[PDB]
């Protein structure tokens, strides 16, 4: 199960820049074997690191590798461009939550000011001095075509790149069998609808007002022996990734208890 | 050349009032200090409005407009006294923002040079034109300075709907001249309608003059 | 004004009208290249004419600017009638400091050429009180805006006339005025002056009109 990684993470590069491609599997003493495929075609190179001393137009295309394993690596599309400016991306296709690095790279590393970054046509960030853009956590809203503009001698533009953000599961719903306000003493079961697994274990949490219901090592529910008038309010549960990498807090669901 | 060069920051453009604003007392002339490249991070803008060096207040502010490119645009309008402007009083705009190392002193003031009163001469159509369905009425304006000006054509107490006026042109004497061409149906002329060319300029008595036209044997 | 770090810029210029207008003249298209570094002075020209590469382009000598850029000029000789038929001329610029070549296209404004109507107008009576008087030549109904106007007298050109820029008329056409200025003395003895005009849409690309006023 190989996987391709790029030294310059950048999937789109200028002519004459250096880029080395490594196929790496986490084995300490792993044999030096590699099977590179291009446009469905194996290259003669077997070393796990694809070094490009001087890139070319012909160096462009989709890259895949196989090293000492059953199956083959994911296909990675590499594009070499010509022009003045280049919006550089760490990835073309990713699921939300994975971080995304962007770079508006200038020719010959020339200095550019009043740099603009675009998402789906809308400028969302301006930089007086050229800077990297890192989204610590991505979502489907980050999906779309990116552009960049900056001021050198004149307002130059970069080419657009399509970025694909895959959503894992849409936000869950906590549903109650009854409408609020409610009567005192009732035992209530609250269910957080999801009903779908992306293709693991879930930690759930319940809160009350600006304060907090117990946080310790929570499971999915609680039983209210006696629902009381003081219990009228907004109830919610929480969904997050194993990593905590992707986490969703939930919207307030009001429950009013009368008694 | 108020172009003291520095490095990469928000930019300011300072715009003079509209001439008609300068010309009709029943109108309100404005000076305009325009600020671009304001970040969302630093959207706070300070205006100082030194007039000849005397800081004034009572500058206003139209609402900021988010630009498509996601910068902010801010406009400041300083109301101006008619006589203040024509005497060439200086209007200085100072712009403060935390992201600027040093303050900006955009400067403006009325164009310099000897104001010169226009001569106005009205000219009837060439006889050769009298053969057409439409005829050309000519208003010649020359000798004026500065080139800043407003011109209108009128008939029967109403502006005519079909005249054209040239941009100012630099004359050989350092002054400017221009032409405004009014077009009218032949019938109306030969029916002896009276047409008027109206001109507004600093250097005319009451900033205004008109010339009339009808046959004149002698 | 020389901003942060980019490179040379390109401008593509039409011929002078009289060259297009006078057979004793040679009309030229001019491809001008500025902001050339001393470091990267090599310029490549391609000249697709209507798409047809030509070689009969004439490359002018580089001239040093104070800012150490060189105005580079390419002059393509043109047959008068080629331009007027509205053929497209393309200048392509290749250079190592340029990631990609630069393309410029030009050609005559499109639309039905229309003949200017011309009427000459004497000074206003009101001016006759002054030391100087104004002489006007009106040109209207003409298209495209490319044009040349001169003033002459007794077989000689006048040394003192001014002409306005083209103006958009309401009918989509242009008009202008040209002002020739002459001493009153010259005027009242009744010398005859002519405004001369050269245009595609004139017979011989030419017409002139005269103006004379004196006790008939
Ligand atoms: C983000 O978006 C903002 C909006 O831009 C919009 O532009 C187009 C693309 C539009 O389709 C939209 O999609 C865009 O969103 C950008 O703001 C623009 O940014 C530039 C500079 O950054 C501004 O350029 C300045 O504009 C003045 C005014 O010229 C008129 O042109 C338009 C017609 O209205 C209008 O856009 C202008 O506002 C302006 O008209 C005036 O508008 C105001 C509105 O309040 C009215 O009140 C006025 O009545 C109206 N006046 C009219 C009409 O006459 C322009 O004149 C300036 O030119 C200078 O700037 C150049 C520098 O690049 C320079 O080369 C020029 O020479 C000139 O600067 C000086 O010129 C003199 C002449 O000799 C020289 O002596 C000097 O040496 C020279 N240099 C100096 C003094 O430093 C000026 O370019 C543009 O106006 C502005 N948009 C609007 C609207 O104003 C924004 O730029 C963009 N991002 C970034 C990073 O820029
Ligand atoms: C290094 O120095 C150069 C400056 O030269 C030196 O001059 C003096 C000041 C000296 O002391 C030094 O200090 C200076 O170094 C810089 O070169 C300049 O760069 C700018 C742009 O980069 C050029 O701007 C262009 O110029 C045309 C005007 O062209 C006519 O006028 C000039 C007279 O020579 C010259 O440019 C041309 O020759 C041409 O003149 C004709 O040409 C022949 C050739 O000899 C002559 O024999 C003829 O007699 C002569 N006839 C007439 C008439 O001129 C200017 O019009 C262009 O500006 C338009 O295009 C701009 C592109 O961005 C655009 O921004 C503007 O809108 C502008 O307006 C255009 O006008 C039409 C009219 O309708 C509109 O329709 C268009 O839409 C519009 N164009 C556009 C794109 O919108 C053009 O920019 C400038 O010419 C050049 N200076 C020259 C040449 O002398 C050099 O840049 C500098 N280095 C750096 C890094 O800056």
């Amino acid at each position: 199960k190989a996987v391709i990684k790029l030294q310059p993470p950048w999937v789109s590069v200028f002519q004459e820049e250096s880029v080395t491609l490594h196929c790496e599997v986490p084995h300490l003493p792993g044999s030096s074997s590699t099977q590179w495929f291009l446009n469905g075609t194996a290259i003669q190179t077997s070393t796990p690191t694809y070094h490009i001393t001087s890139a070319s137009e012909d160096d462009s295309g989709e890259y895949r590798c196989q090293r000492g394993l059953s199956g083959r690596s994911d296909p990675i599309q590499l594009e070499v461009h010509r022009g003045w400016l280049l919006l550089q991306v760490s990835s073309r296709v990713l699921t939300e939550g994975e971080p995304l690095a962007l770079r508006c790279h200038a020719w010959k590393d020339k200095l550019v000011y009043n740099v603009l970054y675009y998402r789906n046509g809308k400028a969302f960030k301006f930089f007086h001095w050229n800077s990297n853009l890192t989204i610590l956590k991505t979502n489907m809203s980050h999906s779309g075509t990116y552009h960049c503009s900056g001021m050198g001698k004149h307002r130059y533009t970069s080419a657009g790149i399509s970025v694909t953000v895959k959503e894992l599961f849409p936000a869950p719903v906590l549903t109650a069998s009854v409408t609020s306000p409610l009567l005192e003493g009732t035992p209530v079961t609250l269910s957080c609808e999801t009903k779908l697994l992306l293709q693991l274990q879930l930690y759930f949490s319940f809160y009350m007002g600006s304060k907090t219901l117990r946080g310790r090592d929570t499971s999915s529910e609680y039983q209210i022996l006696t629902a009381r008038r003081e219990d009228s309010g907004l109830y919610w549960c929480e969904a997050a990734t194993e990593d905590g990498n992707v986490l969703k807090r939930s919207p307030e669901l009001e429950l009013q208890v009368l008694g | 050349c108020p172009a003291p060069e520095l490095l990469g920051g928000p930019s300011v453009f300072l715009f003079p009032p509209k001439p008609k604003d300068t010309l009709m007392i029943s109108r309100t002339p404005e000076v305009t200090c325009v600020v671009v490249d304001v970040s969302h991070e630093d959207p706070e803008v300070k205006f100082n409005w030194y007039v000849d060096g005397v800081e004034v207040h009572n500058a206003k502010t139209k609402p900021r407009e988010e630009q498509y490119n996601s910068t902010y645009r801010v406009v400041s309008v300083l109301t101006v006294l008619h006589q203040d402007w024509l005497n060439g009083k200086e209007y200085k705009c100072k712009v403060s923002n935390k992201a600027l190392p040093a303050p900006i002193e955009k400067t403006i003031s009325k164009a310099k040079g000897q104001p010169r009163e226009p001569q106005v001469y009205t000219l009837p159509p060439s006889r050769d034109e009298l053969t057409k369905n439409q005829v050309s009425l000519t208003c010649l304006v020359k000798g004026f300075y500065p080139s800043d000006i407003a011109v209108e054509w009128e008939s029967n107490g109403q502006p005519e709907n079909n005249y054209k006026t040239t941009p100012p042109v630099l004359d050989s004497d350092g002054s400017f001249f221009l032409y405004s061409k009014l077009t009218v149906d032949k019938s109306r002329w030969q029916q002896g309608n009276v047409f008027s060319c109206s001109v507004m300029h600093e250097a005319l008595h009451n900033h205004y003059t008109q010339k009339s036209l009808s046959l004149s044997p002698g």
